[PDB]
RNA sequence: GCUAAACCUAGCCCCAAACCCACUCCACCUUACUACCAAUAAAGUAUAGGCGAUA
RNA sequence: CCUCCGCAUAAGCCUGCGUCAGAUCACUGACAAUUAACAGCCCAAUAUCUACAAUCAACCAACAAGUCAUUA
RNA sequence: ACAUCACCUCUAGCAUCACCAGUAUUAGAGGC
RNA sequence: UUAAUUUAUUAAUGCAAACACCUGCAUUAAAAA
């Protein structure tokens, strides 16, 4: 377990880093996840 | 000093304390910016007072004095607030015309939605600012889709509400 | 963007095909615009070219669709507003030539309100009307003031 | 990926570069001859050291000219405190070259052995270049040499590029 | 954008909005210049607006600067004749056994054993650690000296006392920029060494020069220079004429520190600047032949390895290549002992091996001088 | 003040004042044994050091020699019936030395 | 007689109609929630099709 | 009577045997706490300097050829 | 075991993103 | 893989176009279905 690898791989900045993580934020925005990323 | 963390010592233990009315918006409207100014200070400290007694108290394990002026207290300087935040934007409207006194804009991110973002203070201007540029304040076209089903999802929702808003209307008029 | 069969039958398989267009690094002379202009452009285009007796006519007569091109439509515009200006900085201090060029072109004269927003993509024609009506908001107070100096007049006139 | 290459420094340094057993990298000069700064015509240059490089095969010497040291490629015999002309004029006759300097190929005696040879004028010395090899001068028509790598292959290239003299050092790197 | 192109029309871009937008064009911004001086954030002006860019480029010698063959350079770089050995005048103060420390021996012993083994809680203490320490305890045995020279009273030694010294050799302008620790102040001036006869003689001395290399190499290049000679203090200050020079190689990696030729030639640089400075103080900016020239001595140390230095200053016309020069005495590879064993080995007890006195002796003999 | 934008300073600008502070404190009774001229206070979470001290020594013209603070990290173990955690808040606390013995 | 049983109403479904949402203050693309720098019908008709499955 | 364990830091975890009170081989509610010197959190530019391993670093002993620096 | 030193086999006369800032006593592709 | 037929491509050629790159039309192979 690490935290820099975590927030690394799964994090907000790297969602937004390309479309399909962004496509993944949007589809935990419409599920309506509590949590959206790491 | 210290002492005006708590009240006088005659009232210590004594299990109900007398106050009186909390300031109305109303009377502070008539007071000047500098009685304004005092009054919030005296307020201060008899919040400060208040929420010392509070918990201390909770550490006691026994019920506050009189637990109502500490409202009293709070209502009374969200009025002092409200009345010189109606000076403020007054004077605003009048010398500026802006409504808000943060500027910001309506402007579209990543996810596609409206949001109006508040504008911060730099030094720099923004084109030459490494970090905002990073920020992308435009939707690509794949996000429409996602903008369309969540659209599904709130008119769901809103149909949902409607439609039980009827039925108890209906049980209502059927028992009565 | 295609798909064909093998050997022209039917009974062959079906296989996808690109067809590109030949591109040749040309260059014209705009002579509304006065200026050497370096176009990838096709045989095709060239044809146009000829038939349409300029690249100036080219361009002020051949419609959107055709052209399908948005470097087309910002020489339309271009061209457009000089015509709707009555520009003189096409050929300073040669008026007889400006006009010899501008009456040439008399058919396809707009007007400039309407010349401004020809070729404008969607996006780019919502810039430009944001930046139209954004004023900054006029103070209350010079409205307070008028509408009491207002008062003191009607005041007066009683 | 995150691979940004090392290769990364644009000033030339005389100094060991971190490279990415662990090694650093000493900066060759294969442009043999370049005159410095200010500076024009042949030009001698001594040498410091002859350091062993682990970056390939041969050894290498510092070797300091004018106002710049640089690290060059080491021929068999070139000790500490030797000098090399490095020349530019291409003589009439051929040049009765030492063991370890560098001429145009116009200004050499026919069947020599020679190391570092360029492609063009101006190129930079890309082939003969590992442990103990060496190349030799066949043969040249105007404005033309024609060599013999070590793969037996010739090769024609202009009168006017510069190549060093001698086979390079480290021998026995084979045996 | 073509856009850009079109004679008549004013591209739209997303400066209206203060965001980027990847279907509009992209705005050309003026250079932006902030209004007000902040020290965090100041970019200097380029080289050519400095107030004192100089075309004709000048040499410096830093506290940094490795010569490449080493003491060649430096009485190259100095016109000065190189005589092996100190003179028999310094090493007559040590010559009587009268001018010695009790226990003098032993003393210097203890003094090497406190540096290499009971300096710091570190079990081998590190070469930073012990060699300004082996520096600083040989000049507190030669100063428990007062008792029979009072006159040890008029010295000091002061730190980070940085000189700088310009000079022309031939075409070449050369500036010395001394930053160095342990610098030793003498009240009064050190007398002459060389006589008449030797300074005289040195004329028919042809000093050697070296190809292909140029006789520059490895200093530092410097267009935004000052011709201007420091002596490293205020005037109307006591203790003002150097003395010594005490200079020490305290790197622990082999690469980072000075080959020995290279410290010699650091010295000879040094002594020479230190010199340069007080004839210009005490004699203008006139190149000339000096009547009473300045002596000034120097101690080299890698912590163990010793060298000694006497530096005697006698022309500041330097431009020329003839004429009379100056002229330095030399002790080299002056070990002060073979080795310090930190641990035992088992056979050979802790403590130094090969400890020779007469390193020190010439030690003492240089610090006694001028007393 | 809390939950208001600083304006920003540049060199050689006007100080920073406040006018009606926006936190508020309270002074509490120690857990455990503390020296005598040491009094401790639950502070909100922006308030620094440095804004503490000023406002003893303004408002309640106290005295104050030296102030340290620390954070204290509220529980989360604990639920509600949906197994749910619920936090008690993390808070400031500042121990302040006072002045003049 | 223990364990247990039983309960109606939270809400939901399908339609109709009508085109929806989105700045208390504060924080949030950097390690997010971080003050601040380079119809119907025509009709399964005509037609297409390893002329067949089918279309 | 065991001790092949322990004590700190790192990483990770996140209040998870402190006090008061209660229920449950014989957890819940409330209150309280970790105080910087240790450690994070750095660096004004523009050029320009950075050939010689470590191993007690002195020999020896080598190859796989090395972990280190400024000036104006 | 693979890798990797080392060894064997085959290919390659050459330059700026690997090979390579290398040049057939070399490099790459294999195998152990 | 020397099943079916094909070369979408990639590498080459040959021929058209243009005044080598780019394109269109055929052929030969590797890697492919």
């Amino acid at each position: 377990p690490s935290n820099i690898k975590r927030k690394n791989k799964h994090g907000w900045v790297r969602r937004l880093s390309t479309p399909a993580g962004v496509q993944v934020i949007l589809r935990r925005m419409l599920k309506g996840r509590k949590s959206l990323s790491h | 000093g210290l002492e005006e963390f708590f009240d006088d010592p005659k009232n210590w233990g004594q299990e109900k304390v007398k106050s009186g009315a909390a300031w109305t918006c109303q009377q502070l409207r008539n007071k000047s910016n500098e009685d304004l100014h005092k009054l919030w200070y005296v307020l201060l400290k008899e919040r400060n007072m208040l929420l010392t007694l509070e918990q201390e108290a909770k550490r006691q394990r026994l019920p506050m004095p009189s637990p109502e002026r500490l409202d009293k207290v709070v209502d009374s300087m969200d009025a002092l607030d409200k009345v010189v935040q109606e000076r403020e934007d007054a004077l605003r409207l009048l010398q500026t015309g802006q409504e808000r006194a943060r500027p910001g804009a309506w402007r579209r991110d990543i996810f596609g939605r409206i949001i109006w973002h508040k504008f911060k203070q730099w030094v720099i201007p923004w084109h030459l600012n490494k970090r905002y540029n990073r920020k992308r304040f435009f939707a690509l076209p794949y996000v429409d889709h996602f903008l369309r089903l969540e659209r599904e999802k709130r008119a769901r929702i809103k149909a949902r509400k409607e439609n039980l808003e009827r039925k108890k209307a209906k049980i209502l008029l059927k028992k009565f | 963007l295609g798909q064909i069969y093998a050997n022209n039958d039917k009974l062959s398989k079906r296989l996808k095909k690109v067809w590109k267009p030949q591109l040749f690094e040309r260059e014209f002379y705009s002579e509304i615009l006065d200026k050497k202009f370096t176009v990838t452009v096709t045989m095709r285009t060239l044809d146009l070219i000829d038939e349409a007796y300029g690249l100036d006519f080219y361009i002020l007569k051949t419609p959107k669709e055709d052209l399908c091109s948005k470097f087309g439509m910002d020489l339309k515009r271009g061209m457009l507003l000089r015509l709707a200006r009555q520009d003189p900085q096409l050929h300073p201090e040669d008026p007889e030539r400006r006009a010899a060029i501008y009456d040439k072109y008399k058919e396809f004269a707009i007007p400039e309100e309407e010349a401004e927003w020809v070729g404008l993509t969607l996006e780019e024609a919502i810039e430009k009307q944001r930046l139209l009506e954004e004023k900054d908001p006029v103070p209350l107070f010079k409205i307070y003031v008028a509408e009491l100096i207002q008062q003191l007049q009607q005041q007066a006139l009683s | 990926a995150n691979f940004v290459s090392w290769k990364s420094r644009t000033k030339y340094t005389i100094t060991p570069v971190k490279m990415r057993h662990k090694q650093r990298y000493r900066m060759i000069d294969f442009l043999r001859f370049r005159p410095e700064e200010t500076k024009s015509g042949p030009f001698e240059e001594k040498v410091i050291q002859v350091r062993y490089d682990p970056c390939r095969s041969a050894d290498i010497a510092l070797v300091a000219g004018g106002s710049r040291k640089r690290w060059i490629i080491a021929t068999e015999n070139m000790q500490a405190g030797d000098t090399i002309l490095n020349s530019n004029h291409i003589g009439r006759m051929a040049v009765a070259a030492r063991e370890g300097d560098a001429h145009p190929l116009g200004a050499l005696p026919v069947g020599t052995l020679i190391n570092n040879v360029e492609s063009e004028p101006g190129r930079g010395a890309q082939y003969i270049r590992a442990a103990g090899t060496c190349g030799v001068l066949l043969r040249k028509v105007n404005g033309t040499a024609i060599i013999q790598l070590p793969s037996k292959r010739q090769m024609q290239v202009l009168e006017t590029c510069v190549a060093t003299v001698g086979r390079v050092s480290n021998v026995d790197h084979n045996k | 954008d073509r856009v850009y192109e079109i004679p008549g029309l004013e591209p739209i871009t997303f400066a209206g909005k203060m965001h980027f937008v990847p279907w509009l064009a992209r705005p050309i911004f003026p250079p932006w210049d902030r209004g007000y001086k902040d020290p965090r954030f100041y970019r200097s002006p380029p080289l050519h607006e400095h107030p004192l860019y100089k075309d004709q480029a000048c040499y410096i010698f830093h506290h940094r600067c490795r010569l490449l063959e080493g003491v060649k350079q430096a009485l190259w770089l100095t016109k000065t004749k190189l005589i092996e050995g100190l003179p028999e005048k310094v090493l007559s103060l040590v010559d009587d056994p009268r001018n010695h420390i009790e226990n003098q021996d032993e003393c210097v012993l203890n003094v090497i054993s406190h540096a290499r083994l009971w300096q710091t809680t570190e079990e081998i203490p590190k070469r930073e650690t012990y060699c300004p320490v082996i520096v600083d305890n040989l000049i507190q045995l030669c100063k428990s000296q007062i008792l029979k020279h009072p006159s040890l009273a008029r010295r000091i030694c002061v730190q980070n006392s940085t000189f700088s010294a310009t000079w022309n050799r031939e075409s070449l302008l050369l500036q010395v920029r001394g930053s160095g620790g342990a610098r030793l102040s003498t009240k009064d001036p050190l007398p002459t060494i060389a006589s008449r006869e030797e300074i005289e003689a040195t004329k028919n001395h042809v000093l050697e020069t070296f190809y292909p290399i140029s006789p520059i190499i490895d200093l530092h290049e410097c267009n935004i220079y000052d011709v201007k000679n420091d002596t490293g203090f205020q005037e109307g200050y006591p203790y003002p004429y150097p003395h010594t020079l005490y200079l020490l190689d305290k790197a622990n990696l082999r690469p980072h520190r000075l080959q020995p030729d290279q410290l010699r030639a650091k010295m000879i640089l040094f002594a020479f600047g230190s010199a340069l400075a007080q004839a210009r103080l005490l004699y203008g900016n006139d190149a000339k032949v000096l009547e009473q020239p300045v002596v000034v001595q120097s101690v080299g140390t890698d912590g163990r390895v010793f060298h000694f230095l006497v530096f005697q200053l006698n022309t500041t016309d330097l431009d020329c290549n003839e004429g009379v020069k100056n002229l330095a005495w030399v002790d080299s590879d002056q070990l002060l002992y073979q080795h310090f064993w930190c641990l035992p080995v088992i056979v050979e007890p802790v403590g130094p091996v090969g400890f020779k006195p007469e390193t020190f002796r010439k030690f003492l003999a240089l610090y006694l001088h001028g007393a | 003040a809390r939950n208001v934008v600083y304006p920003l300073y540049r060199l050689g600008g006007p100080q920073l004042r406040v006018f009606r502070t926006n936190f508020f404190i309270q002074l509490v009774r120690p857990g455990v044994a503390q020296p005598e001229d040491t009094v401790q206070f639950r502070i909100p979470m922006e308030m620094t050091r440095v804004d503490l001290r000023n406002y003893l020594e303004g408002i309640y013209n106290v005295p104050v020699a030296a102030v340290r603070t620390r954070v204290q990290h509220g529980s989360n173990k604990r639920r509600d019936h949906r197994n749910v955690r619920i936090k008690k808040p993390d808070y400031k606390v500042a121990y302040v030395q006072l002045a003049h013995g």
